[PDB]
């Protein structure tokens, strides 16, 4: 399995595609999403995503 | 109430959810801004990332044809519409026919079910509930969450808080589904319920503060007036600075009892002394003196967070996220900051106004913020029309109005008007936005609107 995070995204975003072959967005600014880490990590280090801990 | 005819819709939509989970699904989450509709979606998209499904949760302001048009478009498998859809029921089935759509909301509905399948309405007032006290969107939310895993009564809490920012206790106590909800946290000790000073602030406000701004019930000749708090606090021993929770059991009683006393002497309403002690909600997962503590003060911290367009921020609040909090709270302190040097800055220049004949224009230009304009108005009147550039256009003067009964007694109506002149420039029409090279036009134009 593809391993992934949550996030709250900072500003507009299309669609991406995932290494899941399943499509991640598009984004209004100020959504949060469960996404791939690879790409949520990249937006984060762009500053156009912050990480979210969801307890469970 | 037919609670059994709610429980089926309920297990209905849960099932829907769960089924676009395990068929990998991107389960689309649309939540309401205040604190009922943050809660609900809090609430939804942990029930989603614990059967390890995949969300995107938005806050919006309200479903809009633009909105529905914009997740028409989105073209997902699922839409969970929480604290939000009753009152379109046909727009959403018309623009999203296409996908299964799950409604969880308890405003009146425009129609008592969705009519093609896949589409499932879960909503208690088609069964008898009252909209405002039997059940809150973040309680159908909890509902929903609780169907598809018992391991979700861990939200109860964050459900009641809702359920408070909605005002469902507005009399004092608990009426309702909310009631189930109640037991289900107290049976996991997530949640307590006192019998207490129903007022605000209990957790982060001083004694004084309390009371000056009470309302729900309001308390004659103490509310407004933050001096008269602190001298009635300092003659019946109180520390006015001290906050209500470190007070002890014995001084709570005392203070429950010099209010009604007061109130009672004051000739208040029976219903206000009725609503002054009452249920109070309280978390031990949270420490004493912290705002998410009590239902309440949480709630207030949410709305607080949906104002400022972070009404995702206040979701991830809900979900656990202590370094949300954290920046919630910088976010809050540089808001009341900026309001602060805009009460300085607009005392400081008041001699930039435009006297009218019914009206009173000052233009800040960049100096004071969109949002902070109608504090403004309202701190140059207790010290009227504000305006100032427009952060997101750049051609647009955003613009409030404020005004008091005073005013109203010869009509003055400031919404009328403030339309009629939005429509003579071009702009939208409370508050006005309308292009920054009529500003002079708009003066004119306001003066004679009254």
């Amino acid at each position: 399995e593809v391993p992934k995070e949550a996030y709250i995204i900072q500003i507009d975003l299309p669609a991406v595609l995932g290494p899941d072959m399943k499509e991640y967005g598009p984004f209004m600014a100020g959504d949060m999403a469960i996404i791939p880490t690879v790409i949520g990590r990249a937006l984060v280090e762009r500053e156009a995503a912050r990480r979210v801990r969801i307890f469970l | 109430m037919d609670k059994e005819a709610f429980l089926e819709r309920v297990r209905e939509g849960a099932e829907l959810i769960k089924m676009h989970i395990e068929l990998g699904h991107t389960i689309r989450l649309i939540s309401h801004r205040d604190a009922d509709g943050i809660t609900a979606g809090a609430i939804l998209a942990k029930a989603v990332a614990r059967e390890g499904g995949t969300f995107q949760l938005s806050i919006v302001k309200q479903v809009s044809e633009e909105l529905i048009d914009q997740l028409a478009r989105e073209k997902r498998e699922i839409y969970v519409f929480s604290d939000l859809g009753s009152g379109s029921i046909e727009l959403i089935e018309e623009k999203l026919n296409f996908a299964t759509v799950v409604v969880a909301d308890h405003h009146p509905p425009e129609k008592d079910s969705f009519s093609t399948d896949s589409h499932v309405l879960v909503n208690p007032v088609p069964f008898g509930a009252n909209s405002v006290r039997d059940l809150s969107g973040s309680g159908v939310a909890y509902f929903v969450a609780r169907e598809m895993n018992r391991k979700n009564r861990d939200m109860a809490y964050v459900a009641i808080v809702g359920a408070v920012g909605d005002m469902q206790e507005i009399d004092g106590t608990f009426h309702g589904l909310n009631l189930e909800i109640i037991e289900d946290g107290k049976e996991l000790g997530i949640l307590e319920v006192r019998k207490e000073l129903r007022l605000f602030g209990r957790e982060s406000r001083p004694l004084y503060q309390m009371l000056a701004y009470a309302t729900n019930p309001e308390i004659p000749e103490i509310t407004g007036d933050e001096r008269k708090a602190i001298e009635w606090l300092r003659a019946k021993g109180f520390d006015p600075e001290m906050k209500y929770w470190q007070l002890r059991e014995e001084e709570k009683r005392k203070l429950h009892e010099a209010l009604l006393v007061h109130m009672i002497k004051h000739g208040a309403p029976k219903e206000a002394i009725d609503r002054l002690i009452g249920d109070v909600v309280i978390s031990p997962l949270y420490p004493e003196g912290d705002v998410r503590h009590e239902a309440r003060e949480f709630a207030t911290l949410l709305n607080a967070t949906g104002r400022l367009n972070a009404g995702t921020l206040g979701v991830a609040i809900c979900l656990g996220d202590e370094e949300a909090y954290k920046v919630a709270r910088k976010m809050l302190d540089d808001y009341k900051k900026e309001q602060i040097e805009a009460r300085k800055f607009i005392i400081q220049n008041w001699n930039m106004v435009e006297e009218g004949e019914h009206a009173y224009v000052f233009y800040a230009g960049k100096n004071i913020r969109d949002t902070l304009v109608g504090i403004a108005a309202n701190m140059a009147i207790n010290a009227v029309v504000v305006l100032a550039d427009s952060d997101e256009d750049e051609n647009l003067v955003k613009g409030s109005a404020r005004t008091t009964e005073k005013a109203l007694e010869k009509g003055y109506h400031l919404g009328e008007a403030l339309k009629e002149v939005a429509e003579k420039l071009g702009g939208e029409g409370a508050g006005i936005r309308f292009p920054k090279n009529r500003i002079d036009e708009f003066i004119k134009l306001f003066n004679e609107a009254l």
